[PDB]
């Protein structure tokens, strides 16, 4: 098959700024007519279509966007990108079957720092009643990525008992949200008194610490 | 108004078989080269399998004698026949208008595997100062996906779905949450609309 060698695999663009995506190709796709395309993908999306036959944009797509190359070597360019713009880029050759595609570029959006806003939910009674007890942390819209979750039990620091979720970064905001679940027995739940949920941010002058208490 | 509609995903064990279909409206179906591409969990796009407008020729990736891609045009429709699934057969499968790939469907999802279906539980998540969350738990479902809306699909703004995660039981479970002002928590109504097509559970939860 042809090789479509994608780079980067990663980039980070604040807004208003420009962004270029190489793919070269292991074959040349010059059947002036490159078998060529760019493919966007927005989490929880289909692809769509961005650019076909190596220059070529689709219907709807706007004037910053622009394919370039011929043979082995292509661009895609963004002369300057927006919110709405993150998610993933892939080229594909249509040259011949089998299609093959890049690994995909991952646009990422820059922002400013921004501390989440934090909530727990207790486990409800129509949980409690199955004989088990889930409770949930969320962080919410927050910037950058990176955050600490430790939960608490009485005061112990809890740990391998919770799993974690992020969104996709936001394509208006450009943020994140994380839930994070304790995963209890009834029995236990029903021992101890005080849950909390501590959170570390970069936006946060001092981790913020949510709680409740059983009864 | 060109449109792919995907249905005839699901779960399934290896050995045994699924058939996708895929209908086109709003452009002459005929005309068209068909194709379809899957994405595994996690995974980048990879080309499965063409057929001509005419149906008169086929082409084919890992699939070559387990998948038939076939076509009836006085349907409009586009079918992906798949016996000794595998393991690897996993993943979201899209329809895509051929000879660029200019239209997609919304994609429908094969699972193989050894595990059963299972319809999740429901529960809600609400507080035990100017903002306030209040979400739903889908908890104990297999396989994907789940869907969830909010107030029948007229409550978007602040909505967060979050990734499901797998649980060492094997079972999924995820949190859906909005956050709201907290001025309207006693007059207004947030209902969480949850669909898990495989086991054919659908829930209408009122959070309080």
């Amino acid at each position: 098959d042809i090789v479509m060698t994608q780079s980067p695999l990663s980039l980070p663009v604040t807004p208003g700024e420009p962004a270029s995506i190489s793919c070269r190709s292991s074959q040349s796709l010059l059947y002036g007519y490159n078998y060529l395309d760019w493919y966007l993908q927005k989490s929880g999306q289909s692809p769509q279509l961005l650019i076909y036959l190596g220059s070529n944009r689709a219907s709807g797509v706007p004037d910053r966007f622009s394919g370039s190359g011929s043979g082995t070597d292509f661009t895609l360019k963004i002369s300057r990108v927006e919110a709405e713009d993150v998610g993933f880029y892939y080229c594909m050759q249509a040259l011949q079957t089998p299609y093959t595609f890049g690994q995909g570029t991952k646009l990422e959006i820059k922002r400013t720092v921004a501390a989440p806003s934090v909530f727990i939910f207790p486990p409800s009674d129509e949980q409690l009643k199955s004989g088990t007890a889930s409770v949930v942390c969320l962080l919410n819209n927050f910037y950058p990525r990176e955050a600490k979750v430790q939960w608490k039990v009485d005061n112990a620091l809890q740990s391998g008992n919770s799993q974690e979720s992020v969104t996709e970064q936001d394509s208006k905001d450009s943020t994140y949200s994380l839930s994070s679940t304790l995963t209890l027995s009834k029995a236990d739940y029903e021992k101890h008194k005080v849950y909390a949920c501590e959170v570390t941010h970069q936006g946060l002058s001092s981790p913020v610490t949510k709680s409740f208490n059983r009864g | 108004e060109v449109q792919l509609v995907e249905s005839g995903g699901g779960l399934e064990q290896p050995g045994g078989s699924l058939r996708l279909s895929c209908a086109g409206s709003g452009f002459t179906f005929r005309d068209y080269a068909m194709t379809w591409v899957r994405q595994a969990p996690g995974k980048g796009l990879e080309w499965v399998s063409s057929i001509s407008g005419s149906g008169g020729n086929t082409y084919y990736a890992s699939v070559k004698g387990r998948f038939t891609i076939s076509r009836d045009n006085s349907k409009n429709t586009l079918y992906l026949q798949m016996n000794s699934l595998r393991a690897e057969d996993t993943a979201v499968y899209y329809c895509a208008k051929d000879r660029g790939l200019d239209v997609w469907g919304q994609g429908t999802t094969v699972t193989v595997s050894s595990a059963s279906t299972k319809g999740p539980s429901v529960f809600p998540l609400a507080p035990c100062e100017s903002t306030a969350a209040l979400g739903c738990l889908v908890k104990d479902y297999f396989p994907e996906p789940v869907t969830v809306s909010w107030n029948s699909g007229a409550l978007t703004s602040g909505v967060h779905t979050f990734p499901a995660v797998l649980q060492s039981s094997g079972l999924y479970s995820l949190s859906s949450v909005v956050t709201v002002p907290s001025s309207s928590l006693g007059t207004k109504t947030y209902t969480c609309n949850v669909d898990h097509k495989p086991s054919n559970t659908k829930v209408d939860k009122r959070v309080e």
